[PDB]
RNA sequence: AAAA
RNA sequence: GCAAACCGCCUCUGCCCGC
RNA sequence: GUGGAAAGGCGGGCAGAGGCGGUUUGC
């Protein structure tokens, strides 16, 4: 279908590339900041029915890289059949371990084409280390840090569906302020900003009963192939207990997800995003 | 709450020749970018040097500053280095590993600290998140055309150690940017209470204007630091503007001021259509 | 009973086999295992070696003609005094018969065992103990009968002494039938052993599935689906053992990788109890990897689906989504074991298996049925060694500093981290006993020390295949692990600081992670399951046991000149993490991990028929760099090897142009020509430089200066001139005459500069001078 | 042999320096090539291995002699010079104006190859054209102590 | 503990090379004077570095405290720790001597810890390092360049730097063996920055004229070169000492004391009336 | 993860 | 009538201690 | 309603020690 593409052009090194949970916990912490308390919960109220935000997926150059489905593994096979044998191997072993795709090649691998992966990742993790300096005797105690340092075109963008005053409402006011804070990570140091851009992305999905996800699931039914994600937040200092996420191109058939609400003991209810990004995908008998 | 966001813009010079270390063909390296490998300064080492700057600066005005800020009546000075106990009645109170600093342990205690507002605080249960964000500081746009067009953008420094009877020679080699070198900083504070952030605004500018004449990163004692601040512009980025986006933002136009000329002249003067919006 | 007798009947059918290659009677092999268990039932053995001895006579279709001379044989001998029914004696006979057939598909020459990587080159016999003598394949296609003689008389003297068992006599037949040819031709490369373990294997999967004499002698148990073959692997074990803080020592990490097999061996031993199936049923188990073969039964496919959702849901509540074990199986028959023609079933019957592994592995955890279901407990917290989510309160504190609260799994971790130098191997008993200190899924473990009673029905022993100290009642299971340590002044293991203190010049933590390049192509040419059974031991054997012989600084002649910093001393200060299947995980001071990478190669490089390659990647490390840090850096620098080309070592880290034309890892043969020229003219040997060099470290390094002007642009000729200025004033115009001008070959072949690939030699000489 | 040795483009800077360190052998090719270079009047005319090619055929020519830069340093820190290469001709001229004795041919051959160079010089730009000659000119002095000489 | 702070008291002023002047250095480089003297990288002129200056003026002020450990030991504490002397024949890093690290293979008297450079007149004022402590140090000497005027000396042409070739001869055979030296010309000015960071106001007066003693002892020594064969000659002209207190970081206008000494000598501070010029300070601590 |  | 021979660097040091 | 909040890779360290632009004889 047709989806805003919300590009954030970065201003420095992120902390981790973000997730569709840390997005909604990011713009549902901005949107009490600008607008109160009773928006929040017009905002999550507009998340349930209808438009969900994705997971955030990076770019480098005007090629838009996108989750490869978990669809093609069991089919890996049958995709490469008209290969020399003793180089099908190892075209087989790197479409396997591969992460991400191009927008390209994303359409084919959900069609059941021979597709190709990228050859180079756009970030890089870097481990900067910082250091604790005594006030009065100046004594270092060295610590790690991680980082995602993006290249000189490079950054991160997530996908948008939904009704646009929600999105003109809600979302592009949220970047907005959430440009100038961060997301994710040391925001003091500098980390988690950057610069917004609102785009158009159109992707081709064939019409079936099974579908991908490109963002964590939260699923209400068992899905059909997924890969585990285990994850478990923060929320104004109170630690959040893990759950049990499903990683993004995992699929679903007729799966809605939904989104959980937690207590923590705050004035607030606090919500974990869990929904689903569907766009069809095509298995193979199993 | 939140009402603005004042954004500080304008140039790091680096007048002598600057140093912040990586340990990672010079042998002590300057960090770098890892993808172009062109210098930066971090936004941890420029913020943590105007805390130090500022913490030694508070830890002498305990006393002058009981009444403006409170909670600097929990507070003696001098470090907890000697007695081994974590926020006891001196003013370096917090072990982070083997280093002392101030860091107030609870939020209704550093919100009347001048330094744990402004730079934030830790504390058990508690967690006062700061109010600044201090970016990384790149290169300016004149000299990274000066890095692809030929020239250098560090060097390396040989120095060494002489022995006082006998005068053998020890030397070793630091790499540190070359000096006269312009860097790109951001400074955002975040507007939280609308009474106090000209004393947060002020107070954040004397730590600049302490570091004019102090070192950053560097050996800096054998002149490895020498930094300079060349504002370019104030933003104030109200509310109003995070709303609806329509650029009617208020600027306070600093072209060529230096830190002292901001803090000690203007402020009221130039700040004056940013106290009307509070 | 007949399940003994089966089972020994098919693990013995060749048994005369080693004495016809000797020669003590006339020929034809089939009547001297007649005499040869005759005899043995006469002195020191019980009399149910003569019944035995119809298993070896009535074999291969030439004896057992016209079914009547079978009848007047076993009527001569009293089936009632053993218990055996007559009628089931000649039963187990037929059975015996097929499973030979279904093992093999397949003379006069007394012709050695050939190697299942080279089938041109062979095999001498040995025995099989690991020590001093690494089996080779050479081009000496001969044995001579006396060699085979004393082979005889030493099995005489074992199988006297050993009692009457499946698990017994697998240990007496593996140490002398393991480098024997079963069919002598040119080419045969299964070993003897393999091909009487899997006939009792066979033998005993046709007894469980039902079917009888005259089912065999129809041909109904070929040519339908009786039997199953069971594949278990884990996954997640790279996030299972080396996903741990600063917290954790080498002895922790070295306790984790003995864990993770008792896991293993809780698995593989359920199953073979609770089907009625020896350990000869195991194919192979190496690497967290196993096959059995099993019946196909509805009772056995109902028994396999309880241990299947018992271990799962084991380790779901121990390690929340860590660790997963994907147990399948495929119902194959007796025409699916060999080569049909010319079409091979037993490698696609093992690919209908190894998709239904492929779509267990995308559905994760789905038999929990509350796995994707949130429930809140309160108070939560996480270890911080492992990283684990525990309710709080069940964290305790830890032996080392009690004031950080682990969890309880890592103390148990500690405390047997201690006890693996004084261990001899363990027991396995049930969940709640005294002594216990690990659990498995199934059952929890006893550790045997040096000066103690075993206690258990199944006794895992360690490195020897000889039950010294162990009751006549419990089952002997043999298991074989790398346990090669440096050793501190007290008698247990070294820490990652007291290794790094001995590396030479710099001192720095050397850590290696090598695998073997397209293994699973190699396995997938096995058309036979005792062909499989051949090729996977010897391949398990290499990194279990010949892997820590290379360490002792042994096999010199094979290995010879490796790039070395220092003479190889007589204790090594390596610590191998883990060793088996095709990969090892090697930490110790970084001069002698990076020499025995090149050590460990080219042994494996003659160990196979230099068939098989391997990619290994180096790293050198801090003493304080957590280990979740140092198997990230080196896990990412083997996939740099592998992904780039195969059978190429990642040297050192480097700093290489951006055009995709430059690579970051040595070619081995590469690398190794490039220490015979560049590392004698600069290095002395023990840390030193040569004559007219010492204290020239003007020139070493400004060398490398002159190389990063090459990284920055190639096809800038600056760095041509600079290293010829640089060599003239120094005087030293001879060292190094080839950087000075660059390579017109090179240029044509697409090929980087000699400049580029002198940064890895000259690299390691500067860390071996004290940098 | 000699023309064998150092041919067009990268032969042997390590074979050469078995010859030149023999005396009328080089000094045919690399006349040649000094009349190459005389033909090399346009300077900006090799972004190839050329330049790294014929210094070595100058230099081993100068080799089997004896054999401004300072001034060619400061006015390649002028680049970060019209009035100056009349000084840098002169300084040039100067030096062949002064060896007299032993030393009269290495510098009336090295008065052969720069001046040509610094005709360019005169009516060209200066960042350009004069950074692909100092090239050329550093190339010369480093493979001149690569053969042995100063 | 408890360091404070109450202002930086700045001496500028220009370095004056009465003699000529020659700071070492050591790479894409082919035909040069053969060992030069250090430059910037951007601007291509010399300077005097932090290093050099800061590293000249501690070694002829440990020298000054070994010459007198019993004259300085009254006013100074830890000065009885010890013995006059280095650490060089027994090679055990901090015994009695006084010269108590070994940097390679040299021996620097640096104090072990806080509490003992707290006390000693080199390591309170130039700083110390160890296990532990670290006291850190109360001036910072910057990277001295030309002076404005000799900026555009060099525009106008004039030469910044010479070329001074020295000949070391065979005391046999008369054989000579020929090197040049860069040397930066006599004449030369350079504009310095020395910055004191006033942490107790009980003990600056003893540490101000502990670094002018340092400064008095280089004007008859020498800076870099290799200057017993005449190339130093240093000189320093002062322009300005200034205080700024702890008043104007916060305010930011001209509430720094200013005394003015532009026509005075090194050894004309420390002269008497020192007390005059510095007792407006006094009046602000 | 080429069966860690 | 005025020069021409060689000598153009030599030899030591070149990352530490802490987290 | 953000795997979050807090945290300077730096304390100390002279590119220095010894050295007459000089000698011998002729073409
Ligand atoms: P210290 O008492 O070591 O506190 C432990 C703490 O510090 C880190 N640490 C200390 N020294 C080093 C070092 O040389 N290198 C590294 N990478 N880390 C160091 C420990 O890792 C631990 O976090
Ligand atoms: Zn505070
Ligand atoms: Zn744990
Ligand atoms: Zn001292």
């Amino acid at each position: 279908p047709k989806f805003i593409a919300v590009k954030l052009i970065p201003k420095g090194p992120f902390r981790d590339i973000p997730r569709a949970d840390t997005l909604f916990g990011a713009i549902g912490n901005a949107i009490s900041a600008i607008h109160g308390q009773s928006a929040v919960e017009e905002l999550v109220d507009a998340f349930v029915g209808g438009a969900r935000i994705s997971s955030a997926f990076p770019y480098s150059g005007d090629t838009y890289y996108l989750p490869k489905p978990l669809s093609v593994e069991p089919a890996l096979e049958g995709i490469l059949t008209g290969l020399d044998e003793e180089e099908r191997y190892t075209t087989a072993k790197r479409l396997r371990k591969a992460k991400y795709l191009d927008l390209k090649n994303f359409e084919l691998a959900l069609r059941l084409r021979p597709f190709t992966i990228p050859e180079e990742i756009p970030y890089a993790r870097v481990d900067v280390p910082r250091v604790v300096l005594d006030r009065v005797t100046q004594d270092s105690s060295i610590y790690f840090w991680e980082e995602i340092r993006f290249r000189e075109k490079s950054g991160v963008y997530f996908l948008y569906s939904g009704p646009r005053e929600v999105f003109d409402g809600y979302i592009a006011p949220a970047m907005r302020f959430l440009g100038d804070t961060g997301i994710g990570g040391k925001s003091t140091w500098g980390a988690g900003l950057f610069e917004v851009e609102f785009h158009e992305m159109k992707i081709d999905a064939p019409g079936s009963e099974y579908s991908v996800t490109l963002s964590n699931a939260l699923p209400t039914k068992t899905p059909v192939l997924w890969r585990l994600l285990r994850k478990g937040g923060w929320s104004f200092g109170r630690r959040k207990p893990r759950m049990t996420f499903i990683a993004e191109g995992s699929i679903v058939k007729n799966d809605p997800g939904g989104m959980e609400r937690l207590e923590l003991g705050l004035s607030h209810e606090v919500y974990v995003y869990g929904l689903t990004f569907p766009l069809g995908v095509e298995l193979p008998e199993g | 709450r939140f009402y603005g966001k004042i954004v500080i813009k304008g140039k790091i010079k680096a007048v002598t020749g600057l140093h912040i270390g990586s340990q990672r063909g010079i042998a002590n390296p300057v960090i770098k970018d890892p993808h172009t490998g062109l210098p930066y300064i971090p936004g941890s080492s420029l913020k943590g040097r105007l805390r130090s700057l500022f913490e030694i600066l508070v830890n002498s005005r305990l006393g002058e500053w009981r009444e403006k800020y409170p909670s600097l009546a929990n507070y003696s000075p001098g470090s907890c280095r000697p007695d081994n106990q974590e926020n006891c009645g001196k003013f370096f109170n917090r072990k982070i590993n083997r280093g002392w600093i101030h860091v107030c342990p609870d939020y209704e205690t550093a919100l009347a600290c001048p330094v744990c507002r402004l730079f934030g605080a830790s504390g058990k249960e508690s967690n006062f998140p700061s109010r600044i964000i201090v970016r990384d500081a790149f290169l300016t746009k004149e000299w990274e055309e000066k890095w692809r067009a030929g020239e250098a953008i560090t060097e390396a420094k040989i120095e060494v150690g002489i022995d006082r009877v006998t005068s053998q020679a020890n030397p070793r080699t630091n790499e540190r940017v070359v000096a006269g070198a312009e860097f790109e900083f951001e400074i955002i504070y975040n507007v939280e209470n609308t009474t106090h952030w000209r004393d947060d605004i002020k107070n954040l500018l004397t730590a600049m204007a302490l570091l004019e004449d102090s070192y950053l990163g560097g050996s800096g004692s054998r002149g490895y630091g020498k930094v300079k601040f060349i504002f370019d512009s104030f933003e104030f980025r109200p509310l109003d503007y995070y709303r609806t986006g329509k650029d009617e933002d208020i600027v306070s136009i600093d072209a060529r001021e230096k830190s002292v000329s901001d803090i000690l002249s203007g402020f009221d003067s130039l700040f004056s259509e940013v106290e009307g919006k509070l | 009973e007949i399940d003994e007798l089966t089972a020994l009947g098919g693990l013995l059918h060749d048994i005369g086999k080693p004495v016809q290659r000797a020669g003590l009677y006339s020929g034809d092999h089939s009547t001297q295992g007649a005499r040869f268990l005759r005899d043995l039932a006469e002195n020191t053995g019980r009399a149910e070696y003569e019944l035995l001895s119809l298993f070896s006579e009535f074999h291969h279709k030439g004896h057992m003609k016209n079914d009547e001379l079978m009848i007047r044989r076993i009527k001569e001998l009293s089936p009632e005094r053993f218990g055996l029914t007559m009628e089931d004696v000649l039963n187990a006979l037929w059975i015996v018969y097929e499973a030979d057939n279904l093992a093999s598909g397949e003379p006069q020459a007394s012709r050695p065992l050939y190697s299942v990587f080279n089938p041109g080159k062979a095999y001498p016999w040995a025995e099989l103990d690991f020590e001093k003598e690494l089996p080779v394949p050479g081009d000496v296609f001969s044995i001579r009968s006396q060699d085979y003689r004393e082979l005889v008389k030493r099995l005489w003297e074992e199988l006297s002494k050993a009692k009457l068992r499946s698990d017994r006599l697998l240990p007496v037949l593996e140490k002398y039938l393991t480098f024997v040819s079963s069919v002598t031709s040119e080419g045969n490369i299964i070993s003897l052993y393999d091909h009487m373990r899997m006939t009792s294997a066979i033998a005993l999967a046709m007894l469980r599935a039902g079917c009888t004499a005259e089912d065999v002698r129809s041909g109904r148990c070929r040519k339908e689906k009786r039997f199953l073959l069971i594949e278990g692997d884990f996954s997640g074990i790279q996030d299972f053992i080396y996903r741990v803080s600063g917290k954790g020592t080498l002895k922790y990490l070295r306790a984790r990788s003995a864990y993770l097999e008792l896991i293993g061996w809780d698995v593989v031993l359920e199953i073979l109890s609770r089907l009625g199936l020896t350990r000869a049923n195991v194919v192979f188990n190496a690497g967290g990897h196993f096959m059995i073969i099993a019946q196909n039964t509805p009772d056995a496919v109902k028994e396999l689906e309880e241990i299947r959702a018992k271990a799962v849901e084991w380790l779901y509540r121990e390690f929340e989504s860590d660790l997963y074990l994907a147990i399948e199986w495929e119902p194959v028959s007796g025409r699916e074991f060999g080569r049909e023609g010319g079409k091979n079933l037993f490698a696609e019957a093992r690919k209908r298996l190894k998709h239904k592994l492929t779509v267990r592995k995308l559905k994760r955890f789905g038999e929990i049925k509350g796995l994707f279901e949130h429930g809140h407990t309160e108070r939560l917290a996480e270890c911080p060694v492992c990283g684990r989510e525990l309710p709080e309160g069940k964290l305790e504190p830890s032996a080392s500093d009690p004031e950080t609260k682990v969890c309880p799994t890592c103390n148990r971790l500690v405390s047997l981290g201690g006890n693996l130098p004084k261990l001899l191997g363990f027991g396995r008993t049930a969940k709640n006993d005294a002594g216990v200190l690990v659990e498995g899924p199934f059952s929890g473990f006893v550790p045997y020390l040096q000066g103690g009673r075993p206690v258990g029905e199944q006794i895992l022993v360690k490195n020897t295949l000889n039950p010294g100290e162990i009751p006549e009642s419990a089952q002997f299971v043999p298991y074989f692990v790398a346990d090669y340590f440096k050793k501190d002044p007290k008698g247990g293991v070294a820490t990652f600081e007291e290794l790094s203190m001995a590396s030479t010049g710099t001192r720095r933590l050397g850590v290696m992670k090598g695998d073997v390049d397209r293994l699973g192509e190699f396995f997938s040419s096995m058309d036979s399951p005792s062909k499989l059974a051949t090729a996977s031991r010897f391949m398990d054997y290499f990194f279990k046991g010949y892997i820590g012989a290379i360490i002792e600084g042994k096999f010199g002649y094979i290995i010879g000149d490796v790039p070395s910093l220092r003479d190889w001393p007589e204790e090594p200060d390596i610590v191998v993490v883990y060793a088996g299947g095709d990969d090892f995980f090697i930490v110790g001071a970084w001069d002698q991990i990076f020499e025995l990478a090149f050590r460990v190669r080219r042994a494996f490089n003659a160990y196979t028929g230099g068939k098989l390659t391997l990619s290994v990647g180096l790293g050198y490390f801090d003493e304080r760099t957590p280990i979740y840090r140092m198997a990230d850096v080196v896990s990412e620098r083997l996939d740099t090897a592998k992904d780039e080309g195969r059978n190429r070592v990642f040297v050192v880290g480097r700093s290489r142009p951006l055009d995709g034309k430059h690579k970051l890892s040595y070619e081995w043969n590469h690398y190794e020509e490039l220490w015979r020229t560049y590392a004698p003219r600069i290095y002395a040997g023990n840390g030193r430089l040569k004559g007219k060099l010492e204290s020239k470290k003007g020139l070493l390094w400004k060398l490398l200066e002159i190389r990063e002007l090459y990284v920055r642009d190639p096809n800038d000729v600056r760095w041509a001139y600079l290293t010829a200025y640089l060599l003239g004033r120094h005087g030293l115009s001879d060292l190094f005459p080839e950087l000075v001008g660059i390579d017109t070959k090179a240029v044509e072949r697409k090929e980087p500069q000699p400049v580029y690939w002198v940064d890895g030699v000259l690299k390691i000489v500067l860390m071996a001078v004290r940098r | 042999v000699d023309a064998s040795r150092l041919f067009g483009e990268s032969p042997d800077v390590v074979g050469i320096k078995k010859m030149l360190e023999k005396g009328k052998q080089w000094e045919a090719i690399q006349p040649y090539f000094d009349n190459v270079v005389r033909e090399a009047k346009n300077f900006l005319e090799w972004s190839p291995n050329k330049r790294l090619a014929n210094a070595v055929t100058v230099a081993a020519y100068l080799t089997s002699q004896g054999l401004i830069l300072d001034m060619a340093r400061t006015t390649e820190l002028k680049v970060k010079i019209k009035d100056d290469l009349v000084k840098m001709r002169y300084l040039l001229a100067y030096t062949v104006g002064k060896a007299t004795g032993q030393s009269k041919y290495s510098l009336d051959a090295f008065h052969r190859i720069l001046d040509p160079m610094l005709e360019v010089l005169m009516g060209s730009p200066k960042k350009e054209n004069f950074e692909k000659f100092y090239d050329f000119l550093q190339a010369v002095v480093a493979y001149h102590k690569f053969f042995g000489g100063g």
